[PDB]
DNA sequence: AAGCTTTATTGAGGCTTAAGCAGTGGGTTCCAGGTACT
DNA sequence: AGTACCTAGCTTAAGCCTCAATAAAGCTT
């Protein structure tokens, strides 16, 4: 089909532009929320071999303050991607001066690319994201609540209140898929405000583990 | 025992040399066939044969002392059955219909390398419990095994060997109508596929195994003083210990073995009542703490079989069950007259039929053993019910079972089977006339008593397997007055329906009246209620 | 269409193979252990009905009509024999058993009509 | 839950019925059966669409119904494409067009074997996958009474209103994947399993499904059961990061000391 | 849960004919416990029973083994002195007890009455419009009803609590999305007010004599003596808020 | 030498196995036997 | 002979078995 394909592509690009504006990122307000004609006119409604392929919706974002670190997203053409095609993406990124960066993947990457992308953290970092978990923002379900990323500061001023370690608080998996959404990396504690039935409101704080 | 009054409490089982069709769901086969055979006055307990269908459609069989799964084909090979025209007629019937042939082809394609007898039995001599050195003593033990350990209650002869195949592809055929759902598949829970093993066969049971240790002794001894070149003292061969200490610690303890336990229970002496429930007492072998509840229900197959009411109420509900009034548990006779008799009349023997008429006729079972065919199943059972509603031949106990939907006739004559007598309907009329009343009010003086109006043809005795295909009325008074007909075909009247309870739940007044819950707490209360427990308890 | 039946060999009394005739494009049945060949006649060698659309009629046997356990009705009479009384039963059989489906079985002796309402 | 339209459109809901239902071609066939007709143009069966064609003798003739065709929504050709596209060019389908309720699929090969041809005859009734996705059984639409499933919203004059719209339920279970559909409500869909949303909404979000769920199973028979002792038993849970099954496989994993993992069901081994 | 299965050959019984649906043959039971069941209906009335006590023997082992998994589990989670819940590694599971910080003994069902009017009975309800004369007259004393109609620096107060009732209004349907309002709260506070009724002889038919904003001032300086967590700083501050926002 | 092919290669999907399985009282039976040596 | 001395289901991790990308190795033109 070419018509579930731009749909489909027009999806993963909401999610994206969305996931960016949570992360803090320079998201232009009508990128943030574009019609689904509005996408197939700007990139040509025909994903099959056609204007609007990959490579070509590549977003470039920037920090909303410090705009010096970027994270261009990635669309490899081919399903399952791998090493030597990732390293056409290291070659673009070395290109560049900035270290992070994400792609979005169709089918099951590699588990060798898998561990090539440890391979190289410290260096610049590199996400990965499979094309079903970016069809629905699930900072939007009803059964997630609002994840918000502390600043070491802020860490710093919880830890000295509450006269607690970093290892007593409650933690969260790395690999947790809001955690990924949000990027965040291992000790960084996340405050979470969630709706409480028998308080109103409740804030608790989740370090990464 | 030792001062102690000791009860065998009744232990039911899988009825043996029986083909059951069960579904393991959970297991890699769809269908699952077996039989648990075992001849009658033999030392060696039951082998049970698997035939299960695989689920994907090959057949395999799972034989004793073999740990692999033999498939059909390579069995049949091994029992001078090479042509696969015989082996398709030893298991399908009919030659007309294309549907079954079709669903066994995998199964007869799996095989079709091993092609002789002596390579098929060499494959069944391959991974078995015992393993073959070479070619030779292979060949022996597989010859061995297909012998006298697999399907022993059609015979253990030469000559058996097309008796034990035509059971084999009768269980076959089976596996394949639960597969198609023609037949509908086997309840464990059904009462006609269980027996009872009462103090006679599990006495039998210790017996078999403590003589062999006695005569293994006596080997032991025979073998020590003959070597000294002296004669032995059969008198010292023999030692008693080894075959009354046995039986005195099998019945006190209740460790039935040297296995399972709590067979022979202490006799409970607090109430009359409660001493009548303990000699009248089911345990099933069934484990406890188990959180299945199919065992545990009241199967529908319990009606005036067992109490239904009477049962412990702490983890053994429906386990342990107390017998019925007028229950009787058939003690069984041999089947040598009734195998004489079926030759007396028109019917024909397996080893002298053609593959061809099996289909248009139906198939005889003795004990389970399958004796034979018979063209016209009617007025046969009309004469085997006419010499058991006379006693000619066929004791009262002996029950015989006419499947009209599948062309089968079973005739069952185990010991441990369970039944209850029952009024006898003709036409639309019972056969308990006013002057067998008459006649039995007068006893003790005209000698007129139950026996002799079993014998008069008025009341048999009817096992669970027969409930199945009898049409029994609640009361005369009511279903054999015309009216707008219900069935007008009654072949058998309640006696009392008083008497579906047991010993504990037959003290209550009025208990339909009351709810299932608190009869089945009176009938264990029942047995706790303090009274005179004994007519000599001062002594 | 219709079901196939196995055929068998002639000289061993085994079951044929079907197989293809290379030069006069044919279908051939044959025998494995020995070699032995025959003019096939269906081209028809497989068949699997799924929909369950098994006739029940012919699974129906005439010696039913004797069970005592069976409803009898004075309402239909036989089609063959005019015999007023017949019994009915379910179709008593898996893979089935979805819907109230009566069959009637005529119980008149020497006659054994069958047929379905 | 239905996002738009098509949760107040029973027709509309059907369609999605049918796009997330598992729908296999067993689940649509009537009957099939193999020939051996080595010339397509004229077929021992001698129908009509014989002649599309104007390479193997031996083909495959499977018949369609057509209660199961219209009930699944499905045309002729979207299933002739799935075996294309699972099977590439290896396979050949001629159809028939809907001129008589014999629906006629011929499969041919480019030349290999029978039963080969059988082999994936057996290997076709199970897995194109025709409609909907991996992992389901049958699934069941209706509409809710209780306004927990009912869709609450508020009324420009403040004022709450229950609209009775319809609902799905499965009987499989599979996230991120069905909220992946489209006319589908990714916010309220909830789930009935708890691992699968671990995988799919994360640690916190299972907090918050486990506490419904075992809510509702504790408050189902009417019975109450205060918020804080709910609130506790799910925290503690999700208090590691991970979900932490109660039984020694996952109390006995976490740092608590030897005695307190000994005092539980296994003791030698911890000690 | 379902009707008696055909134990026999299709059929539940041998009495009964084959294939027979009916409500007697499958186990419907039309007599009472006065008149007496029938031997056939006893029977089926025993097939339920035995049902009843073989769930309860079962049951008991399988629920058994479970509290014991539970105990075990949290048999070391515990209210430290900062009013936070840790376990016996000090890892804190709840940073106040039940996301609230009070006990599960005093606490009652109540309604919210800010919850499900319409914006207008909202307003209507709540607002206290003092621009009546009439209705001043009849609920206050007259000192105090030229005080409201005089001053406009309490008319304004008036106002901007009624502007937080909106703001709670709205926080209220978030956490709350369905139309429902019984929710537990530990001071039932509707009863003591119907308390204070009865001590003080109210007789609410003459005019009421406390200055309304006595209320606000004493409402507000009460929500400041209801600490769960002390301290002054922002994050303190905002627990604090959090810990008592559906209570105030 | 850039690319194709091979070959270990290495991480990633499928099968057996322990190990647990609610609380208190009352009775019964059994715990060496077999040889050896005076 | 009497007695002292010798000899039923469950579940879940967990280890184990097999299978497909992949870069090193060596040919290959
Ligand atoms: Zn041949
Ligand atoms: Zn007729």
């Amino acid at each position: 089909d070419d018509e579930e394909e731009t749909y489909r592509l027009w999806k993963i690009r909401k999610t994206i532009m969305q996931l960016c504006h949570d992360r803090g990122y320079l998201v232009t307000q009508d990128e943030l929320d574009q019609t689904l004609e509005e996408f197939k006119a700007q990139f040509g409604d025909k994903p099959s071999e056609g204007r609007p392929r990959r490579t070509d919706l590549t977003v470039l974002v920037a920090h909303n303050d410090d705009p010096t670190d970027q994270m261009f997203v990635f669309f490899p053409e081919e399903p399952k991607v791998g090493i030597k095609t990732i390293k056409v993406y290291c070659q673009r990124m070395q290109e560049e001066n900035i270290t992070r960066a994400l792609i979005v993947v169709q089918q099951g990457m590699t588990p060798s690319a898998k561990q090539s992308l440890v391979d190289m953290a410290p260096k610049y970092i590199l996400e990965q994201f499979l094309q079903q978990e970016l069809l629905i923002n699930i900072t939007e379900h009803e059964l997630v609540p609002e994840h918000v990323v502390m600043t070491k500061e802020e860490v710093t001023e919880l830890l000295a209140r509450y006269k607690l370690r970093e290892n007593q608080l409650p933690r969260i998996q790395a690999g947790d898929p809001v955690a990924r959404y949000f990027g965040i990396k291992r000790g960084q504690v996340v405050k979470i405000i969630r709706p409480s039935e028998t308080a109103g409101r409740y804030i608790t704080y989740r370090l990464v583990q | 025992i030792n001062g102690s009054e000791k009860v065998l409490i009744a232990q039911e089982k899988m009825a043996t040399n029986t083909v059951y069709v069960f579904a393991k769901k959970d297991s890699k086969y769809a269908y699952t066939g077996e039989c648990r055979s075992c001849l009658e006055n033999s030392s060696r307990p039951t082998s049970t044969i698997w035939v299960s269908m695989l689920a994907r459609q090959r057949i395999v069989a799972t034989l004793p002392y073999i740990k692999q799964e033999v498939p059909i084909i390579i069995v049949f090979r091994a029992l001078g059955f090479v042509s696969d025209r015989d082996i398709l007629e030893h298991i399908i019937y009919d030659f007309e219909d294309p549907e079954m042939m079709e669903m066994v082809k995998p199964s007869l394609d799996e095989a079709f390398v091993i092609q002789e007898q002596n390579v098929a039995l060499n494959f069944i001599g391959s991974r078995g419990a015992k393993p073959g050195v070479t070619k030779e003593k292979r060949i022996k033990y597989a010859k061995e095994v297909l012998q006298k350990e697999m399907l022993p209650h059609v015979g253990v002869s030469d000559f058996c060997e097309t008796k034990k195949a035509y059971f084999l592809g009768y269980m076959v055929h089976r596996l394949l109508l639960a597969a198609l759902g023609r037949r509908e598949l086997d309840d464990r829970d059904h009462y006609g596929n269980k027996r009872l093993d009462l103090a006679g066969p599990l006495l039998a049971f210790l017996f078999r195994g403590m003589f062999k240790n006695l005569l293994k002794e006596v080997r032991i001894y025979a073998q020590k003083f003959i070597d000294r070149g002296k004669d032995f003292n059969l008198e010292l061969a023999i030692k008693t210990r080894i075959i009354s200490d046995g039986l005195k610690y099998s019945l006190a303890t209740g460790n039935w073995g040297d296995a399972r336990a709590g067979v022979s229970q202490v006799l409970n002496r607090l109430t009359f009542a409660s001493t009548l429930s303990h000699l009248r007492r089911l345990n099933s072998p069934i484990g406890r703490d188990g959180k299945l509840a199919k065992p545990r229900q009241l199967h529908n197959t319990l009606w005036g079989m067992v109490c239904p009411a009477e049962t412990p109420e702490g983890h053994a509900v429906g386990l342990v069950k107390n017998l019925a009034l007028m229950a009787y548990i058939s003690v069984g006779s041999q089947p040598s007259p009734i195998l004489e008799f079926l030759e007396e009349w028109s019917m024909e023997n397996l080893e002298e039929i053609s593959p061809a008429a099996i289909a248009d006729a139906t198939k005889i079972f003795v004990n389970g053993c399958w004796v034979g065919i018979h063209k016209d199943p009617e007025q046969l059972m009309n004469t085997l019910r006419k010499l058991r509603r006379q006693m000619d031949i066929i004791v009262s106990e002996v029950s015989m079972i006419r499947d009209i939907r599948e062309r089968e006739i079973r005739i069952y004559t185990d010991a441990g089977r369970i039944c209850r007598p029952l009024l006898i309907v003709e036409k639309q009329k019972l056969l308990l006339k006013k002057r067998h009343i008459d006649q039995l009010k007068e006893r003790e003086y005209n000698n007129y008593s139950w026996q002799d109006l079993v014998a008069s043809g008025v009341v048999e005795y009817i096992d669970t397997l027969e409930e199945e295909t009898v049409m029994l009325a609640m009361t005369p008074d009511d279903l054999q007055e015309k009216e707008v007909a219900y069935c007008s075909t009654y072949t058998h009247c309640e006696i009392h329906p008083s008497m579906i309870l047991g010993v504990c739940a037959s003290i209550i007044p009025f208990p339909d009246h009351n709810q299932s819950p608190r009869n089945t707490y009176q009938s264990a209360m029942g047995k706790q209620a303090m009274g005179v427990y004994i007519t000599n308890f001062h002594v | 269409p219709g079901f196939v039946g196995i055929r068998f060999c002639q000289e061993c009394n085994n079951m044929l193979y079907p197989k293809e005739d290379k030069e006069n494009r044919i279908l051939l049945y044959a025998c494995r252990n020995c070699d032995y060949q025959q003019e096939a006649d269906n081209s028809c060698i497989y068949v699997n009905k799924i929909t369950h659309e098994v006739d029940e009629l012919t699974q129906i046997i005439a010696d039913v009509s004797q069970d005592p356990t069976l409803p009898r009705t004075e309402d239909h009479p036989c089609q063959k024999c005019g015999h007023k009384e017949a019994v009915f039963f379910q179709s008593h059989s898996a893979r089935a058993e979805d819907a109230m489906r009566l069959y009637y079985v005529c119980t008149a002796p020497h006659c054994g009509h069958r047929w379905t309402e | 839950f239905l996002l738009g339209q098509s949760a107040r459109d029973a027709e509309r809901a059907k369609d999605i019925l049918c796009r997330l239902e598992h729908t296999t071609l067993r689940k649509v066939t009537a009957n099939t059966a193999i020939y051996y007709d080595p010339n397509p143009q004229s077929t021992v069966v001698a129908e009509d669409q014989e002649w599309v064609n104007v390479i193997s003798p031996w083909l495959l003739r499977v018949e369609l119904d057509r209660k199961h065709m219209t009930d699944r929504k499905l045309t002729m050709e979207q299933i002739a494409e799935k075996i294309n596209a699972g099977f590439g060019d290896d396979l050949n389908c001629i159809f028939n067009d809907d001129n008589a309720e014999k629906l006629v699929l011929r499969i041919r090969i480019m030349n290999d074997d029978d039963v080969f041809l059988r082999c994936i005859e057996s290997n076709m009734l199970t897995d194109m996958t025709l409609q909907g996705i991996e992992q389901i059984s049958k699934v069941y639409m209706h509409l809710p009474q209780t306004d927990n499933k009912k869709k609450i919203i508020i009324t420009e004059d403040g004022e709450f209103k229950a609209l009775q719209e319809w609902i799905l339920e499965t009987d499989g279970v599979s996230l991120m994947r069905v909220l992946s559909e489209k006319d589908v409500d990714p916010v309220r869909t909830t789930s009935n399993d708890i691992v699968e949303i671990f995988t799919v909404l994360g640690i916190e979000a299972v907090r918050k499904a486990l506490e419904r769920e075992l809510y509702h199973v504790i408050s189902f028979d009417g019975s109450y059961v205060n918020y804080r002792h709910l609130a506790l038993l799910c925290d503690t849970m999700t208090c590691r990061g991970h979900l932490m099954a109660i039984t020694r496989h996952g109390v006995n994993r976490q740092d608590t000391g030897p005695l307190m993992k000994c005092s539980f069901e296994e003791t030698v081994d911890v000690l | 849960g379902k009707r008696i299965p055909f134990g026999f050959k299709h059929r539940t019984l041998p009495h009964f004919i084959k294939d027979d649906y009916g409500p007697e043959s499958r186990g419907f039971v039309e007599n009472s416990y006065l008149a007496g069941l029938t031997p056939t209906e006893f029977f089926f009335h025993a097939m339920g029973g035995r049902e009843g006590l073989i769930d309860t023997a079962v049951k008991t082992a399988e629920t058994g083994y479970i509290q014991r998994r539970l105990i075990k589990s949290m048999e070391s989670v515990m209210v430290k002195y900062d009013a936070t819940v840790r376990n016996s590694i000090n890892q804190v599971v709840q940073l106040r007890y039940g996301e609230d910080g009070l006990a599960g003994e005093s606490v009652e069902f109540q309604n919210l009455a800010t919850l499900k009017p319409s914006n207008k009975a909202f307003e209507k309800k709540f607002r206290f419009d003092y621009t009546n004369e009439r209705a001043l007259r009849r609920t206050l004393q007259e000192d105090l009803v030229k005080d409201v109609l005089s001053n406009a620096h309490i008319q304004n107060e008036l106002e901007r609590e009624f502007e937080r009732m909106r703001e709670d209004r709205e926080v209220l349907r978030v956490i709350f999305p369905t139309g429902d309002s019984k929710v537990v709260l530990p001071c039932n506070l509707l009863r003591m007010i119907w308390n204070a009724q009865k001590i003080f002889h109210i007789n609410p038919r003459l005019p009421s004599d406390l200055h309304p904003i006595k209320v606000v001032e004493g409402v507000k300086e009460l929500s400041k003596k209801l600490v769960i967590v002390n301290g002054d700083d922002p994050l303190s501050r905002q627990a604090q808020e959090n810990a008592t926002l559906l209570f105030n």
